[PDB]
C-alpha cells in the first residue's frame, strides 16, 4: 500500500495477490508472530 | 493406528503415539488402554 497517512488506518481499498500454497495440513493453529529486537 | 480418541478428517495423518482409553481411564497396557498402533502379520505364507 502508499501507507503513510497521519494516525490509525484510512478509509482506503485494496487487496492482496496469492504467492503459493504448500501441502502441510497436519491440523495447523497456534500462529506465532517472530518479533525482532 | 487401530485406535483414536476421533476419526481423522480426509487427508490427515496421525504419527502421534498417544495412548488412548478404550472405560475404565488409564494414566498403561493389556487391557482397557492399548498402544495406538498395531502391526500386520505380512508373511509369504499369510493367503
Amino acid at each position: 500500500t502508499p501507507i503513510n497517512l497521519v494516525r490509525d488506518l484510512p478509509q482506503g481499498f485494496s487487496a492482496l495477490e496469492p504467492l503459493v500454497d504448500l501441502p502441510i495440513g497436519i491440523n495447523i493453529t497456534r500462529f506465532q508472530t517472530l518479533l525482532a529486537l | 493406528r487401530l485406535f483414536r480418541k476421533s476419526n481423522l478428517k480426509p487427508f490427515e495423518r496421525d504419527i502421534s503415539t498417544e495412548i488412548y482409553q478404550a472405560s475404565t481411564p488409564c494414566n498403561v497396557e493389556g487391557f482397557n488402554c492399548y498402544f495406538p498402533l498395531q502391526s500386520y502379520g505380512f508373511q509369504p505364507t499369510n493367503g
